[PDB]
RNA sequence: UGUCCUACGCCGGCAGGCGCGGGUAACCCGUUGAACCCCAUUCGUGAUGGGGAUCGGGGAUUGCAAUUAUUCCCC
């Protein structure tokens, strides 16, 4: 794998304030407006569910309402769980999964799926 | 034939009245 | 006596301008001249590649017939109609950049100078050699 | 001596100065051989074509026109100079001049002194 | 004029057609991923005229432009102008017209199947 | 406003309006559908290739339907120009030069079916002054009634411009021996408004 | 305004018909289950096929 | 059918349009497109070039409409 | 003297048919230098009757929603097509337009009438006026429907459908649709 | 119509950024340099340089928030 030419490790050493440069032009004008108090929040949320998870298999789920909370390159390889607006749609986070939003991954609406007279006389 | 078109026809005939009739520092020191 | 560009023919006044300032040499052709649409309203490249040239030349006679304009007054000028897809089309002014490098250009000829009231204006060379090229062109077509 | 007229069509106004000269005449300081619509051009000349040059050869005339669009400033352009041609051979030239003057320009084209009344209709509720 | 003797009716150019009997800057438009635009500026960087019919151009004047069609931030031509700007698995400007085109668009589309987003699920519910 | 007010059907129906007829996009859709609902309103035997006769077959576009589904047919028309393109087209069926006011000649008992695709709303406009309208229906449903073979169904698809057409079509067709009625597809609908006078000869 | 031209437009044609009747007997010898109260249009039903108006002959 | 207008001259195509040109008593585009098997760009440039010559008479000129005529 | 564009004669211009005299208006009253002249020519009855003939065609030009307004290109149009007439034929286009309505005009018409399911035409005659402006109106579907797809200019089809018609031969449009609107009103007298 | 309308200068190719002024108004935008139209160039009867939908990538702007594309720009 490799995202702008840029492999994963050095994804995660790569710093906050140019991590934008990569990202795209809404994703750079998010993250110059500045992540907020429930995204920190999931953020801590995640790293401490990856803290304490064996370290042979993934972590446990975590579930959320943040459908504009975008996947920042740390939570890869972790269990999400997010609201549609009824139930919730547990998610896997890989690596090619970084320029998008969680609410992408649970769709709230469902698919639409939607004998002629003769006269005998 | 009414307000509008009268006052930019007067406008004009003043303009052009003027613009016949026309073809430095300010004084700062009053004393000759 | 002498003829005034008012008394001449625009379209063969521009076109001798530009000859005339492609002839001089002395404009400054930015880099990206081939490479830039003259507005969003566009839709291809201009054919004529010496497009600077008469860009230039009808700013100078704009400039000349009515002074005091800056940058937005030239965008304004060449402004047309944008046809916006299946929707009605519009007015859109034009790119900012190319009235702003042919004003400089030209203000780099000695052509066009500042003034305090607001953008740009003739110099009295420009307005002599708007003179002198428009008794050229005058004597090229009303004495033929 | 020199008289000031005006013509018009529906928000296309010309005010037309006249006075003594050699024939030179203008429309916003441009010959009228030059005002832009050339498929209109004989629409300016025509005081000129019909009651010929040697009656324009001795007046100067100086339009000044704002408003309309370009068929309407033509329109209001002929009819300034016909009427500033008709008032100074009123004031300063003799009666029957002006006479012959105002009837052939009448039975060419009565707009030629008179404004014509159409202009544009509003909506109400 | 009158015709050449070395008149190219059909040219096989990156495995497309092109008709002859047209203007080099639509007969190179009609390349898929060239438009009227690029095909416009590549033929000015090229140094070539543009009243100048296709079908007879020579072997020389035919392959510089190919050579500015894949290359073209080597002859100036601007950044802002290319298709694919920042590709997301390996971000350099590039300019893929004949079948990288329609091979990048499928593994597009198949990204966005793998990780099941929204757009994917549905344009693949879509047929 | 409508082709029928125009005038004489073949006079109208140039070599120019043909031309315009077959590139007509909504022509080629409204007609084969139409066709369509025709041959499925007339009871048709079922699994059976029939012989219909294309009382107004004009370009074959309803023709084409008929030959695809498998049934032989024989057509008419007025206007000489439809018909030199419906045999540019190759149809499968035959066709014949006739006025349908005047009579169909044909064997009493001979086509099982007949399919009309407006043709029948020309017949209620006397365009010359011998032209009588009732006379000229009446005449035509006679001719079909007998030239059907007894018991078959004639499915004739009609554009009315008002009730008094639709009156004398009736009238002179169920005294001609034609019974049955009319089947208003989608009455209330206007742009699916098709009046099919479905009519059995037994 | 149209409503009422379109509705007695379909009353006048009910009215030729069922005055072609009695001459009809003498020489010789629709829709509004389908009408949709919300909209002007045409709905389709379950217990009955495809809208139709079946009018018989004589 | 379709048009199959030519876009360069053929060489008979070229010959007898110089030899049959200059008296059609009309010379424009049009009529010389239609009645030569020649495309509206290539009929264009080839009459400014048959008046380059001095063999074809202008008598009026328009962005929409150019026409010409015979010398004698 | 007054000519049209600067350079057509109005002098030599004479009308063969006496219905149409009073209602073909070139002559030196109506001698103008173009066909533009913007007057109020339809506020009351048979006005439109003095108009200069040119200006009608010119007016009449002006179709099919794009061209709406578009008086400058279609007095362009006549310019061009009559400097084609002329250099086609060699003699006057006023001459040319003039016999072209006169023998484009139908001369006896078709009424729609009815009482009951009993749709007739009655033949009736065609007043001058309307002969005028049948001809007229005629000659413009005719250019237009004539060229709107090939390389032939609206100037060269309008041009040869003046042509055609001052002839009377039958390639023309006008002349057609007259022929076929003087037989249906022969076949219902 | 306007305390959000905007003149002007600089940067960018474009969306757009930075600074400095005017306007609570026939005072400033604004002599409201609008579009059709006119002139000149290329295109030639070809689902084509007509037609623009639906899509792939990138940039910017408004907002707590643009994902099911807010909107705009380029290919
Ligand atoms: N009296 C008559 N006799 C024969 N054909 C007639 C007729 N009156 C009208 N028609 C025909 O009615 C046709 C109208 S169009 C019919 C063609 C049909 N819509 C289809 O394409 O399948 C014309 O072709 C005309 O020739």
């Amino acid at each position: 794998f490799t995202y702008r030419g840029v492999d994963l490790d050095q994804l995660l050493d790569m710093s906050y304030e140019q991590l934008m440069q990569l990202y795209s032009a809404r994703q750079r004008r998010r993250l110059n407006r500045g992540l907020r108090r429930k995204q920190h929040s999931l953020l801590k949320r995640l790293r401490k569910a990856k803290k304490e998870a064996p370290p042979m298999e993934k972590p446990e789920v975590v579930k959320t309402h943040l459908r504009d909370m975008i996947i920042l390159p740390e939570m890869v390889g972790s269990m999400v769980g997010v609201y549609n607006g009824k139930t919730f749609n547990q998610v896997e986070i890989k690596p090619e999964m970084i320029g998008h939003y969680l609410g992408e991954f649970s769709i709230t609406y469902k698919p639409v799926k939607h004998s002629r007279f003769i006269p005998l006389k | 034939v009414g307000p509008r078109l009268s006052r930019r026809i007067l406008q004009q005939a003043r303009q052009q009245q003027e613009e016949l009739e026309a073809e430095r520092e300010r004084t700062t020191r009053l004393g000759p | 006596p002498g003829v005034t560009v008012k008394d001449v023919n625009q379209q063969e006044f521009v076109r001798a301008l530009a000859a005339f300032l492609k002839k001089s040499g002395k404009l400054k052709v930015p880099e990206w001249v081939d490479t830039v649409k003259l507005a969003k309203h566009k839709e291809l490249a201009p054919y004529d590649e010496n497009w600077f040239y008469t860009r230039a030349a009808s700013t100078a006679r704009h400039l000349y017939l009515r002074g005091g304009a800056g940058v937005g007054s030239m965008t304004k000028i060449y402004g047309g109609r944008q046809r916006n897809g299946v929707m009605p089309s519009h007015f859109s002014r034009g790119s900012k950049s190319v009235a702003r490098r042919v004003l400089q250009a030209l203000e780099g000829l000695k052509m066009v100078e500042k003034d305090q009231d607001g953008g740009r204006k003739l110099t009295p060379q420009g307005q002599r050699d708007l003179d002198r090229i428009a008794g050229q062109v005058a004597a090229a077509n009303k004495k033929h | 001596q020199s008289v000031q007229v005006f013509g018009r069509k529906k928000t296309a106004t010309a005010v037309a100065h006249c006075k003594r000269g050699n024939g030179l005449i203008k429309v916003n300081g441009r010959p009228l051989e030059m005002i832009e619509p050339r498929t209109l051009q004989y629409k300016l000349l025509e005081p000129v074509l019909l009651l010929g040059k040697e009656r324009f050869a001795g007046v100067d005339i100086r339009v000044r026109v704002k408003g309309g669009g370009h068929v309407a400033q033509i329109y209001a352009i002929r009819q300034s100079i016909s009427k500033a041609l008709v008032a100074y051979y009123q004031k300063y030239v003799d009666e029957a001049s002006k006479k012959e003057i105002k009837d052939i320009l009448i039975q060419y084209d009565r707009t030629l002194l008179v404004a014509d009344p159409r202009r544009c209709e509003s909506k109400k509720f | 004029l009158v015709i050449p003797e070395k008149f190219q009716h059909i040219l096989r150019v990156l495995n497309t057609n092109i008709d002859g009997r047209r203007k080099i800057a639509f007969a190179i438009t009609a390349i898929k991923g060239v438009g009227r635009r690029y095909a416009h500026v590549v033929l000015r960087k090229a140094d070539i005229d543009l009243t100048k019919r296709a079908g007879e151009l020579t072997e020389d004047e035919v392959e510089r432009v190919i050579t500015i069609m894949q290359n073209p931030r080597q002859y100036k031509i601007p950044d802002w102008f290319l298709n694919r700007q920042k590709d997301v698995k390996d971000g350099k400007y590039s300019q893929v017209l004949a079948n990288g085109l329609d091979n990048k668009l499928r593994e597009d589309l198949e990204r966005l199947k793998k990780i099941r987003a929204h757009r994917g699920l549905r344009h693949f519910w879509g047929l | 406003r409508r082709p029928e007010h125009g005038g004489p059907p073949e006079l109208f129906y140039d070599e120019t309006e043909a031309r315009k007829y077959v590139r007509n996009s909504r022509m080629i859709d409204i007609q084969t559908r139409m066709a369509g609902r025709a041959l499925e309103l007339l009871y048709l035997p079922e699994n059976k290739p029939c012989y219909l006769l294309d009382i107004g077959c004009g370009t074959g576009l309803s023709g084409s339907y008929l030959s695809d589904e498998g049934h032989y047919w024989v057509g008419l028309d007025i206007s000489p120009a439809m018909l030199d393109e419906a045999v540019d087209r190759e149809i499968e069926g035959d066709l014949l030069l006739g006025d349908m006011g005047q009579g169909i000649p044909f064997k009493p008992g001979t086509f099982d079916g007949c399919i009309s695709i407006s043709a029948v709303q020309w017949l209620c406009n006397a365009n010359k002054k011998s032209e009588n309208p009732a006379k000229r229906l009446y005449c035509f449903f006679a001719s079909l009634f007998s030239v059907l073979v007894r018991g078959s169904r004639a499915v004739l698809q009609l554009y009315p411009e008002n009730s008094e057409q639709l009156e004398l079509i009736t009238t002179q067709a169920t005294k001609a021996g034609f019974s049955g009625g009319m089947v208003v597809d989608y009455p209330n609908s206007a742009k699916a408004k098709k009046f099919y006078l479905c009519l059995f000869s037994g | 305004r149209n409503k009422k031209h379109q509705k007695l437009k379909h009353q006048k044609e009910a009215e030729e018909e069922e005055l072609e009747i009695p001459p009809q007997y003498q020489a010789g010898g629709p829709g509004a289950e389908y009408k949709a109260k919300k909209a002007k249009g045409d709905v389709k039903k379950k217990g009955r096929p495809d809208p139709y108006a079946y009018i018989p002959l004589n | 059918d379709k048009l199959n207008n030519l876009v360069l001259f053929d060489k008979a195509t070229y010959d007898k349009l110089c030899k049959e040109v200059p008296n059609y008593k009309l010379i424009t585009p049009a009529v010389v497109s239609e009645r030569l098997k020649i495309r509206g760009s290539l009929a264009r440039a080839a009459l400014q070039e048959l008046l380059s010559k001095g063999l074809i008479k202008l008598v009026s000129k328009h962005r929409a409409q150019v026409i010409y005529t015979r010398n004698t | 003297d007054i000519k049209l564009f600067g350079k057509w004669s109005t002098d030599d211009v004479q009308i063969n048919d006496i219905s149409l005299q009073d209602y073909i208006a070139v002559k030196e009253k109506y001698a103008k230098y173009l066909p533009h002249s913007a007057g109020r020519y339809a506020a009351k009855r048979f006005r439109k009757a003095q108009c200069p003939i040119v200006e009608r065609l010119t007016n009449s030009m002006m179709m099919h929603g794009r061209n709406n307004g578009k008086k400058l290109m279609t007095v362009r149009i006549v310019k061009h097509a009559f400097e084609i007439i002329h250099l086609l034929t060699g003699e006057n286009p006023l001459q040319v337009l003039v016999n072209a309505i006169i023998n484009s005009g139908p001369r006896e018409d078709s009424t729609r009438i009815g009482r009951a399911g009993t749709v007739r035409r009655q033949a009736v005659d065609v007043s001058p006026l309307r002969r005028v402006n049948q001809a007229i109106w005629l000659l413009c579907t005719g250019a237009r429907e004539a060229a709107f797809r090939n390389i032939k200019t609206i100037a060269e089809c309008l041009a040869d459908e003046l042509i055609n018609a001052a002839k009377g031969s039958s390639n023309s449009y006008a002349i057609k649709k007259k022929d076929e609107l003087e037989r249906v009103a022969k076949s219902n007298r």
